[PDB]
Order: C-alpha cells, then sequence, then structure tokens
RNA sequence: GAAAAUCCGGGGGAGAGGGUGUAAAUCUCGCGCCGGGCCGUACCCAUAUCCGCAGCAGGUCUCCAAGGUGAACAGCCUCUGG
RNA sequence: CCGACUUAGAACUGGUGCGGACCAGGGGAAUCCGACUGUUUAAUUAAAACAAAGCAUCGCGAAGGCCCGCGGCGGGUGUUG
RNA sequence: GUUUUUUCACUGACCCGGUGAGGCGGGGGGGCGAGCCGGGCUCUCGCUUCUGGCGCCAAGCGCCCGGCCGGCCGGGCGCGAC
C-alpha cells in the first residue's frame, strides 16, 4: 500500500542515529503548523543487541541483548523506507509528540520502546530488525 | 564541518567533542556520502536476498 | 683519449632517472588463487599523473583475499577507465576495457596492453601511451599465443600471462608539436639528463670519433659494425639499409 | 570583437615556431582546453587535468582518456571491437 | 516503440500533470500520486535502485528512458537536463498501458 | 610541483564494570601537584672584524623599508638613523 | 547629509618659455648569415659558432639494445617497455 | 651389443620471474551434460559481474573433561576448512 505506515521498519538516514533501524509509530502525511515538512515520528534502536553464541553463561547472555532505544521525529527524506514491517503496539499513550516537552516523560518513551524491542528480541520474530546494518 | 581547522599535533590538547561530530563516521566522512553509503549498504544487501530467492526456483523443476 | 658521452651515460650519478616525484612502479597485481582459477573485484580509486610517463596511472584498491587488510596496485590506466569503475582480474573475469584476464581466455583480434611477456613478470609489453597489442592466433597445445607488438614483430607468448584489455591512456600525445625548446627542457627534466643533444661533428676529435676537421663533416662512413668497441660504436648502429625510406 | 582573422589560441605564440606549426597545433590546443559534455552528469565540465587524464568539476570523477581529446578515434573503435568479441565469446 | 515515447512524453508535458526532478518526484512517489517513474540511463546507480525500491513499495512502473538526462530534458520539452521524472496524472496519454 | 617522524578521528566489538548502592568500571571536563637535563647564545656581517698576502674600489645568502616629484623599489631632494 | 580623485572644455596670462632639473628610442632603403628565446672560450674571440623545435634514418620485444665495471646470481638507462 | 651421431621431451644441476615462497599435482566426496533395463561407468564446471557499502580475530553441529548438594556454576578437542 502507501508505504509509510505506523508498522513499517525505517532506516534513519541522517542525524546522530545515522544508519540505526527505526519503526514508525505515527506518519503525518501533510505538514502540521509546527513541522511544515511531511514528517513521521519513529521509535528506533540506538545500541543494538550483540551477536550471542551457545555455551555462554545464563547471566552473561542477560547482559548482551540490552536494546537501548530512542524516540525521534524525522522527515520522509531523512528516513529510508524498507519492504520490512514490525507487528508492535507502541501505544500512543506513551510514544507521543506530547513527550517532547518534558525530559522526565522522554525517559518513559525511551523505556517503553526499550522493553517492546527487548522482550520481542527473544522471540526470533523480526530478526533482521535487531541485527545492525553493515557499513 | 564541526571539526577545528588546526595544526595536526595540536589535537592532543583538543577535547574529544572538538575533534569529531556526533554521528556514525562523524569527523572522518562527510554526512552527504554517509547517507549514500547507508542506502547502498542496504539496497545492495536487499538485492542479495532476491538472488537468495531466485536460487530457490531454478533447481526445483529438474 | 676522453670517454664519449654514451660511455659516461652508462656509469650513473648524472645520467640516472629523476625518480623523486615518480608516483610509483606501474605493474599489474601478483598472481594467486583468485587470479589463476577465478576472478577478484577491485575498484579504481583515482586516475593519476606519473611524472616521467606519457600515460596516466590508476590506484586500483582490491580487497586482500587472505588478510583483513585492503591492497592497492598501480596499474597502467586503460583508455576509458574512470574512478569507482569495478575492474575485475583473473581467469573467469569478462572481456571488456580495464577488465584484465590471461590471453588464453580471450578470442583472437583482441586489443590488450600492460601484457606479461613471461608468466609472472607482472606487466612489461605494449604499455607506453596509446600502444595496442593484438592477439593474432592461439595454440591450445604448447600454450603459444602469437601477439603482434607496437613495433609490429609477432612474439610467441605462454598464453597463461595477463594483460589489461583496451589501449593505454594518454594516446596520441606525439601528434602535438613541442613548439619551443623550453617545453622539451621541461619534458626531459621529468625523465633523465639526455636532452640538449650535442651532434658529434660539433664535438672535438678527442671526445667523439666524428670530431675535428676544418669543415664540420664525418669523413668516415657513419654506418658502423655491431662488433665495434665501447666508445667507437657511434652513428647508425649495425644499419641493414640506410638513407631515405620509401613505401614499406 | 573579432580580433584575429585565422590565428586562434595559437595567437599567443605570435610570430614564432612557423606557419604550419601554428596551423597544426591550433587543432590540439583548442581540444585540450575544451569544456566537454560529461557522460556521468551531462554538465559541460570534462576539463583536462594532466596528460590523458580528464576530470569532471561537478561529480568529481576522473577519466583516463586521450591526451588532447577526451576520446581518441583508435580507443572507441577498440571499445566496440572488444564489446563485439565479448558477445561473440559468451553467446 | 522507441520513437513513440518522445511523442507520449510531450502529451504529459502539454496536457497531463508531471513533476520533473528527483527530490520533488521522490516525494510525489511517496504521496501515492506517481502512476509512472521515468529515469535517464546516466543517473547515479545508487539513485537508480533508490527510485526502483520506492516504486517497488508504491507498486509503480519504472520506465528506463533510452537516452541521457540531456536528451530526456529535450524530450520533456525543457531547456535544462533531468534524470528522474514522475507523472501524477498522464491527462490524455496511454503511458501506463503502453 | 617531497618524504618521514608525529598527531588525531573513525569503523569494528574481544572485554571490563557495579546490582541498587558509602554505587562501580571509566573520562579527550574544571581545578590541583611535580618535573623539564645536554649544547650553541658576546660581537662584525662588510668601501675597517669574512675571502682575495693588506683597513685591497673585487667577491660574498637574506629580513624590515618614511615624505615630496613621478607610471614607478627610476633619478633627484628631505625626515628618523648613520 | 559625507565626498575622494581624475578626464574634458574655455578664459586669462609671461620676453614662444613650459616632458623647463631629473627620467628618458636617432630614423629610413637594401645585402649576407643565423629562424627566433637560450647558450658560449672565468682573464684578448658573445659570433654567422653551440643549442633549438621541426625533420629523418639507425639499433633493440628483455638471456634485449646502448653503456659501466678489476670483479661477481654485479651496476646505469629502469619506479623503464 | 659397443661407440660416432641427427631428431623429440626428460629434469636434476644451472639461469630467470613472482611471492609476505597462500591452495601445486594426483585422488576422493559433492553439482552439468552422455549411454544400459533401483544398476555400475567415459569425460565438463567446482560457488563472488546490474550500483565509488560490509567482510579479520567462526557461527553451527559433535565429544570427553573441573565442583558442590542423577539436577545446578566451564574449558579443551574435530569436521566446518576432503
Amino acid at each position: 500500500g502507501k508505504f509509510m505506515k505506523p508498522g513499517k521498519v525505517v532506516l534513519v538516514l541522517a542525524g546522530r542515529y545515522s544508519g540505526r533501524k527505526a519503526v514508525i509509530v505515527k506518519n503525518i502525511d501533510d505538514g502540521t503548523s509546527d513541522r511544515p515538512y511531511s514528517h513521521a515520528l519513529v521509535a528506533g534502536i540506538d545500541r543494538y543487541p550483540r551477536k550471542v553464541t551457545a555455551a555462554m553463561g545464563k547471566k552473561k547472555i542477560a547482559k548482551r541483548s540490552k536494546i537501548k532505544s530512542f524516540v525521534k521525529v524525522y522527515n520522509y527524506n531523512h528516513l529510508m523506507p524498507t519492504r520490512y514491517s514490525v507487528d508492535i503496539p507502541l501505544d500512543k499513550t506513551v510514544v507521543n509528540k506530547d513527550v517532547f516537552r518534558d525530559p522526565a516523560l522522554k525517559r518513559k518513551a525511551r523505556r517503553e520502546a526499550k522493553v517492546k524491542f527487548e522482550e520481542r528480541y527473544k522471540t526470533g520474530k523480526n530478526k533482521w530488525f535487531f541485527q545492525k546494518l553493515r557499513f | 564541518r564541526g571539526v577545528r581547522a588546526v595544526r595536526p599535533k595540536v589535537l592532543m590538547r583538543l577535547s574529544k567533542t572538538k575533534k569529531h561530530v556526533s554521528r556514525a563516521y562523524g569527523g572522518s566522512m562527510c554526512a552527504k556520502c554517509v547517507r549514500d553509503r547507508i542506502k547502498r549498504a542496504f539496497l545492495i544487501e536487499e538485492q542479495k536476498i532476491v538472488v537468495k530467492v531466485l536460487k530457490a526456483q531454478a533447481q526445483s523443476q529438474k | 683519449g676522453r670517454v664519449i658521452r654514451g660511455q659516461r651515460k652508462g656509469a650513473g650519478s648524472v645520467f640516472r632517472a629523476h625518480v623523486k616525484h615518480r608516483k610509483g612502479a606501474a605493474r599489474l597485481r601478483a598472481v594467486d588463487f583468485a587470479e589463476r582459477h577465478g576472478y577478484i573485484k577491485g575498484i579504481v580509486k583515482d586516475i593519476i599523473h606519473d611524472p616521467g610517463r606519457g600515460a596516466p596511472l590508476a590506484k586500483v584498491v582490491f580487497r586482500d583475499p587472505y588478510r583483513f587488510k585492503k591492497r592497492t596496485e598501480l596499474f597502467i590506466a586503460a583508455e576509458g577507465i574512470h574512478t569507482g569503475q569495478f575492474v575485475y582480474c583473473g581467469k573467469k573475469a569478462q572481456l571488456n576495457i580495464g577488465n584484465v584476464l590471461p590471453v588464453g581466455t580471450m578470442p583472437e583480434g583482441t586489443i590488450v596492453c600492460c601484457l606479461e611477456e613471461k608468466p609472472g613478470d607482472r606487466g612489461k609489453l605494449a604499455r607506453a601511451s596509446g600502444n595496442y597489442a593484438t592477439v593474432i592466433s592461439h595454440n591450445p597445445e604448447t600454450k603459444k599465443t602469437r601477439v603482434k607488438l607496437p613495433s609490429g614483430s609477432k612474439k610467441v607468448i605462454s598464453s597463461a600471462n595477463r594483460a589489461v584489455v583496451g589501449v593505454v591512456a594518454g594516446g596520441g600525445r606525439i601528434d602535438k608539436p613541442i613548439l619551443k625548446a623550453g617545453r622539451a627542457y621541461h619534458k626531459y627534466k621529468a625523465k633523465r639528463n639526455c636532452w640538449p643533444r650535442v651532434r658529434g661533428v660539433a664535438m672535438n676529435p678527442v671526445e667523439h670519433p666524428f670530431g675535428g676537421g676544418n669543415h664540420q663533416h664525418i669523413g668516415k662512413p657513419s654506418t658502423i659494425r655491431r662488433d665495434a668497441p665501447a666508445g667507437r660504436k657511434v652513428g647508425l648502429i649495425a644499419a641493414r639499409r640506410t638513407g631515405r625510406l620509401r613505401g614499406t | 570583437a573579432k580580433r584575429t582573422k585565422k590565428v586562434g589560441i595559437v595567437g599567443k605564440y605570435g610570430t614564432r615556431y612557423g606557419a604550419s606549426l601554428r596551423k597544426m597545433v591550433k587543432k590540439i590546443e583548442i581540444s585540450q582546453h575544451a569544456k566537454y559534455t560529461c557522460s556521468f552528469c551531462g554538465k559541460t565540465k570534462m576539463k583536462r587535468r594532466a596528460v590523458g587524464i580528464w576530470h569532471c568539476g561537478s561529480c568529481m570523477k576522473t577519466v583516463a582518456g586521450g591526451a588532447w581529446t577526451y576520446n581518441t578515434t583508435s580507443a572507441v573503435t577498440v571499445k566496440s571491437a572488444i564489446r563485439r568479441l565479448k558477445e561473440l565469446k559468451d553467446q | 516503440s522507441l520513437e513513440s515515447i518522445n511523442s507520449r512524453l510531450q502529451l504529459v508535458m502539454k496536457s497531463g500533470k508531471y513533476v520533473l526532478g528527483y527530490k520533488q518526484s521522490l516525494k510525489m512517489i511517496r504521496q501515492g500520486k506517481a502512476k509512472l517513474v521515468i529515469l535517464a540511463n546516466n543517473c547515479p546507480a545508487l539513485r537508480k535502485s533508490e527510485i526502483e525500491y520506492y516504486a517497488m513499495l508504491a507498486k509503480t512502473g519504472v520506465h528506463h528512458y533510452s537516452g541521457n538526462n540531456i536528451e530526456l530534458g529535450t524530450a520533456c520539452g525543457k531547456y535544462y537536463r533531468v534524470c528522474t521524472l514522475s507523472i501524477i496524472d498522464p491527462g490524455d496519454s496511454d503511458i501506463i498501458r503502453s
């Protein structure tokens, strides 16, 4: 369909997180009065879960796959859309544009995306999405 | 841009933040040809999976 | 009793080549398993000018097939090479310009350059500016590819020895006249001390066997014996036929 | 205005070097300083850097061409000939 | 059907709604307006796959024009050169069924 | 139309770090602390400290560079200085 | 409201003096040679001599040509073709 | 047979070229073509070519082997890489 959905995986193209994988939670097809460019809020993965190996410790593996997430508004042309998509809720109640007023609220959207990328990393579903891009 | 134009042996003194911009390949490569080497690093990798899928055709019919 | 200019040239010190700003030894890549049995991909980084060479060179940065490092080779730039062009080298590599492969695995009437005359010597033949070597024929038994050279003489080669496909760049530079002596001064300062050519008839008889005389003449036949000794061997060396050439 | 009748870029040499050696060299001297039509961008920017090495001042793409012209006659006839024997091999 | 594309390209320029250029077409692909994308053959091969991957997602036909961006600009009735072209509405043109 | 010493950034992710603290490992942040040995250093630098047998009209590499006249670092005249 | 420097024009005027010192091309018509620029016998020859671009042959496809070296699995041209 | 001896290839001194002396030669396991009514063979390829990314320090699958109270806290060895 119209390939900028609230479920699409998305390569972050510029900024601090250049090359990080992101999933759109909100597409804003027209320009809002604040952001006149056509934009889409993403919640991506800053620090990736590492390549894990068999005959490691139980407590050791629990240190490796610690997703550190981010949450950010980007443009449609500061992002690269992919054919991949992730089935993830990421509720509007937390992951929201109301969260860019308080740095205390933003520790929860960074924490909300963190969990739902962590506790669905151990599934093996969307295993492309958690392996870092090679450049 | 974002890196000080200075004598090379001065950079021992300069802090880490003076010497690199906060990005992947930051202070080593230009942001324009970073975002060409993010797309290519993906679109070439996508093209490899089309070869992985077209290899899953031509042997199953003989 | 004074040594002639050519004998002095052989020694060194002054008549040596000016190899300071020379941008390196234009040679091929070394043969390994990724040359002999298949191919390997390496990108052209930048076409570059070598002071003391008419043709330009090419920094072609290959990946190392064994080590984590990335190797870089100074090729003779084929005419039509560009930066970021993929140049493939080995047996199974294709037959297009820059794309180097051994001569046994290309058809006859094929233009090559930077060709190995012996297998391994890593580029020796037909590798000055704009020179083309053709692949005349093949001999599947005994590995004898006859190769026409820029001179015109055909050489039997070992058919398992590699040449870059296409002609060498900087082609047709000898069409432009050097109009002023200063341009020639600058040409030979890049190469070696040999330019301001003093003709023997101007030289005194103690320096050069064409010297002396109240007229500025030779007096002896300028065409000389191949056996002729070190210092006497001057003029038209072992000249089969001489004078003005007509037709072919 | 029109300022020289039939000396071009080789008017800079004035009286020196001959008539035929300022009637022959003009052909080379024009071509080597010509802003040629680039194939990678289209921008009239293929400027001769050095000898046989042509540079685009837009893409920043260096090309190993002919000395005085971007493509010599006996380099492009080779390209088609190499490409003709290419198809004649593989089939 | 080589010389018929020069005729059809005019019929988008005169009647239809078009977007010449990359950045503006790369958006009007993403708006779901692009019913075709036309590329020149001397466009960057990174930008070639960039377009061909958006037109995979948009499910839009990527026509490869058999001339350079200088020839494409002349065909598209302009005096400037253009690699990337997208058509919003062809107008009175069978460019999609051709 | 120089090399090399030297310096820095990056990409990788082997590791290390502490278990909710009296936090840890760690820091190219701001102060603090101690140290920097060895050799040359005067003066002439040219119509008198150099080389030409000499206070020899020769020769000998550079830096700074006022006002007027003027195209002008031309020539002539003047200021500081000598 | 603040101008910074010239070009042009006409007046008037001196005993026709005035680029007032300084700075600072004698000119034409032919001949021979060397195209030119460059260079040259430091201390008697700066030349028409040398060099020169251009032109032309000659050698050589590398165990090779050309040359060096008492010598060598030696050395220069050669980081060459 | 013995020697004089022209003519082909032999390698083993001897010379040359490359290399950071990195896969050479036979043979087998494994894929494309050929012939017999699951059968045993004659020869061919042996993994990268649409784009100025990425690639090192092995994943995987086997098997022995250290404690304490047949269940709990790791190292080593093979194919992978004939």
